RNA sequence: CUUAAAGAGUCAACCCUUUGCUUAUCUUCCCUAUUUAAAUGUUAGCAGCCGCAUAGGCUG
DNA sequence: AGCAATTTAAATAGGGAAGATAAGCAAAGGGTTGACGAAAGCC
DNA sequence: GGCTTTCGTCAACCCTTTGCTTATCTTCCCT
């Protein structure tokens, strides 16, 4: 991400040599979440199913986002294996889930 | 403006006689203006002498046979006998111009130094200049205050040797008008 | 047509700020015209008006309070109590370097009434303190207004003193309008009959209580009339401008 | 306008202004080449002469065009023009009287409602409140305005003429703008001998009253001087805006008279407009 | 002759200690730098040999 | 031994996360700055 | 007969914690 650079297009390079972020590269690795409404293709994995490009949330709105799921889980209600797998999906992605 | 002034200033300058003044302008180009205006009237160059002491190089072009316009810097004139009293009989062609010329249309500051330099002799030229010749100092309006203090100083001195003043502005304001005519009645 | 005489940067200290009961600070002009009569005396040249403005000005004390003066023990017949402490009246001391303006009239060179005033100026005491130092003053003259103006701006940089008028008093309007209170002169309350213990004993002699105007510092090219901000000695045995109330 | 940076900043407002008008913009100070300036004049003279319909054949007059020339007081001095109408930034009454005086030179049709639209303040006022109006005008230190509003020191609506010069008033000069001036013309130009007075007397003797009054007494003014397309001291060729400039004649020779207060940073000479602050 | 005239404020000092700002992030797409042109300005001030010469001449 | 050319255009947009806390002590001094009135030796 | 020294006489608070203003700059014009 650049502002002023008097470049329109900047690339990570590592000490000269071109290279890739990592959080490209663990965007790319919690890309897993089928498991949401309209699910035709794997999305990441992200507390409401949020996605830049698409300017959409797919778990935004309809009560399967992942606090809701958290609040559940930690209550009582029996989360389903696949919402039970996204909750520890984000989880292991990480997260300040307070608020 | 638009009423021919300087042409009224020419007819009350002949009423009294053959003319010998001094029409001093602010700007070359109303001075090229006026000079225009007695050239194709009825002023040729053995009685006017267009004085813009900086020799600007604005031309005309197009053509030149067919120009009918843009009048210059010749003055056939007549040389009088002043010359002979200045330093090394007058100069070349400019100071020529200015003592010797029955009508002098020039810039101002060709008159102003009459009333006296701080060094040198640049006070002679202006001074017997004044001294025989009227003054006719049109739109005195546009000077600046000092400017305007100098030439009604110029009016004094003209004044002082028995010569007419003709100023010629619409715009006055009686302050301007009244200490004109104080510098003249002194 | 009017001539000045300007002595910029009056750095003088131990100025006796107490001027008046109300008021401690900057020295009213009753002092600098008082100055101006006094070299009307010394010097002979005859001044009617003096603008004086403030370049530094600082009482000594805090911010609430003037320090004052360890008192020596300078009365007759006190001996004996002269080992303990003097005791101390109120008399607030300050610094200020000032800027002068005089209105004199001259009918000689500019070198001699420069001379004059320095001479003047090196035996002189502004507000009761020790001229420490002033630049050497400089003639300018006015003839026109912006002459006048010339001579005006010839003082920067300092804060003139203009003023501003008394509508109720001097209290309410210290607070309501902020400006500063200061004496514009003096009321006569009593003749004084004992002339013993005077300087003159010929110079009739009043009981005073000063009046007090209301006045405004404004840096003197802010000031569009300079008689505004000269001071002169007026017939109400008081002090005024010249150009009267500053609006 | 007042002065040069004025003009081109309401030349660069002007150009960059979007309008359904066809605004066609021409710069008409003075700081400009020898060859630049002259071809101006010539042009000018020959465009707003109006005893004919010669002009007819000099602009594009069968499009409806906006043909406004921003000028500086070169214009209100010994110029022969005549315009529809004019917008005037305030800085002396005479000046008011001499952009009257082109506008409508030459024809003798009335107007109906208003061809004057005269500025509210002078932009001096944004730069300097205490003073706006000496730039070109008898304001100055000792002769200040009380207000700067032209609404308190004008009229509102008024028919100018040369009758409010004429007339001659020095009370209320602290808040109208002819009373001001005519103030200033009797407290300088007096009959007194003073120094740099009118009747001087025992000065002549002395070298006073051509020093202290010096004829055409003007800033230290240094000549920048273009030699052939090349500028001489610190210069720089700019390119103006592109938008709207109806006429822009070149230059290659000639010279240009900075003041030395704007010599200290670049003038930045550019074709369409002389002198600026950039 | 300016609320004129006049005046020593001195001294002394321990601000202590303590500390978890952590947490997770897709910058990204897009695309014509195009076309010219004398390097001139003598462009070199050399190689031998005739000589005491680093004086002066000759040879191509 | 100075000569080094001109115009033309420099990207639109979408985002700049909230949730937590922000110490409690104990100190902070006074020492001189009194003029009239009244006994009371003293020239 | 003042006159100058020293001792005795008479008191009692409710404080508040920065702005005052805020600096002396170029149009014409021709030489």
């Amino acid at each position: 991400f650049v502002e002023n650079s008097k470049l329109s297009k900047q690339l990570f390079d590592l000490n000269g040599q071109a290279a890739m972020h990592d959080q490209k590269i663990g965007n790319a690795i919690r890309t897993i979440d089928t498991w949401y409404e309209d699910a035709t293709t794997p999305i990441a994995v992200e507390p409401y199913g949020s996605v830049v490009r698409n300017g959409v949330a797919y778990r935004a709105g309809n009560k399967t986002d992942l606090f809701t799921l958290m609040d559940g889980a930690v209550n009582g209600k029996s989360l389903t294996e696949e919402d039970q797998m996204f909750v520890t999906a984000n989880l292991i992605r990480g997260g300040v889930f307070g608020g | 403006t638009g009423k021919g002034k300087t042409l009224a200033n020419l007819k009350l300058l002949q009423h009294f006689g053959n003319v010998r003044c001094s029409f001093g302008l602010g700007m070359v180009s109303l001075t090229k203006q006026t000079a225009k205006q007695f050239l194709d009237m009825g002023v040729d160059y053995n009685s006017a002498a267009m004085v813009t002491g900086f020799s600007k190089s604005r031309f005309n072009l197009g053509s030149e046979s067919l120009d009918q316009d843009e009048v210059s810097v010749e003055y056939w004139g007549q040389t009088s006998s002043l010359s002979k009293v200045f330093p090394n009989n007058n100069a070349g062609f400019k100071n020529k111009k200015l003592l010797s010329a029955p009508i002098l249309v020039t810039t101002t500051d060709h008159l102003v130094k009459a009333s006296g330099v701080k060094k040198g002799n640049k006070q002679m030229l202006p001074y017997v200049r004044c001294m025989h010749s009227d003054l006719v100092l049109d739109e005195i309006d546009d000077y600046g205050i000092e400017d305007m203090v100098v030439l009604a100083r110029l009016v004094y001195l003209t004044a002082c040797y028995g010569n007419k003043v003709i100023i010629s502005s619409a715009t006055i304001t009686p302050a301007i008008s009244n200490i004109f005519y104080e510098a003249y009645s002194s | 047509m009017r001539k000045f005489i300007i002595v910029k940067n009056v750095k003088v200290d131990g100025i006796n700020a107490k001027s008046s009961d109300i008021t401690v600070g900057m020295p009213p002009a009753t002092t600098f015209c008082g100055l101006g009569e006094t070299m009307s005396i010394k010097t002979g040249i005859v001044v009617k008006a003096v603008s004086y403005g403030s370049v530094k000005f600082e009482v000594r004390g805090s911010r609430f309070n003037t320090s004052v003066t360890k008192f020596a023990w300078q009365d007759r017949g006190n001996g004996g109590k002269a080992n303990n402490n003097s005791p101390i009246q109120p008399k607030p001391l300050a610094d200020g370097v000032f800027t002068l303006c005089f209105e004199v009239e001259w009918e000689d060179c500019a070198e001699v009434l420069v001379d004059k005033v320095t001479n003047f100026i090196n035996t002189a005491r502004i507000a009761g303190g020790t001229i420490a130092s002033f630049n050497k003053p400089f003639v300018k003259v006015a003839k026109d207004a912006e002459e006048l103006a010339s001579v005006k701006n010839a003082m920067m940089p300092c804060y003139v003193v203009v003023d501003c008028g008394v509508e109720v008093n001097i209290f309410e309007d210290a607070v309501n309008r902020k400006l500063q209170p200061m004496v514009n002169g003096y009321k006569k309350l009593e003749k004084i009959v004992d002339n013993k213990h005077m300087r003159d004993k010929f110079t009739p002699a009043y009981l005073a209580t000063p009046t007090y105007t209301m006045i405004g510092y404004k840096m003197v090219s802010n000031v569009d009339n300079f008689d505004q901000a000269l001071w002169q000695y007026g017939e109400n045995t008081k002090v005024k401008t010249i150009g009267g109330i500053y609006n | 306008t007042t002065t040069i940076k004025d003009c081109v900043a309401v030349t660069q407002e002007l150009q960059n202004w979007e309008t359904d008008l066809s605004i066609k913009i021409l710069c008409y100070h003075s700081r400009f080449v020898g060859d630049t300036k002259a071809q101006m004049e010539e042009y000018l003279s020959k465009v707003l002469n109006r005893k004919g319909d010669e002009y007819k054949k000099f602009v594009d007059t069968t499009t409806p065009t906006a043909y406004i020339v921003v000028a500086t007081p070169v214009v209100e001095v010994g110029r022969d023009f005549d315009f529809d109408w004019a917008i005037i930034e305030p800085s002396s009454e005479r000046s008011i009287v001499q952009c009257a005086g082109r506008v409508l030179r030459h024809r003798s049709s009335t107007p109906t409602t208003h061809n004057i639209h005269i500025l509210k303040y002078p932009f001096k006022f944004y730069r300097n409140s205490n003073i706006c109006y000496d730039v070109a005008g008898y304001e100055s230190k000792g002769y200040k305005l009380k207000s700067k509003n032209m609404l308190d020191i004008y009229k509102k609506e008024s028919i100018v003429n040369s009758v409010n010069r004429l007339q001659g008033d020095a009370a209320f000069y602290t808040k109208s703008l002819t009373a001001l001036e005519h103030k200033v013309l009797l407290d300088k130009l007096t009959t007194d001998i003073a120094d740099t007075n009118v009747f001087v007397g025992g000065w002549q003797l002395t070298a006073n009253p051509h020093e202290y009054c010096k004829w055409r007494r003007g800033t230290k003014n240094e000549d920048l001087v273009l030699t052939d397309g090349k500028w001489s001291g610190n210069v720089t060729t700019t390119k103006p805006i592109q938008s709207k400039i109806w006429r822009k004649w070149q230059g290659e020779n000639g010279s240009i008279t900075v003041p030395e207060y704007l010599l200290d940073k670049t003038i930045c000479y550019n074709d369409f407009y002389g002198g600026y602050e950039n």
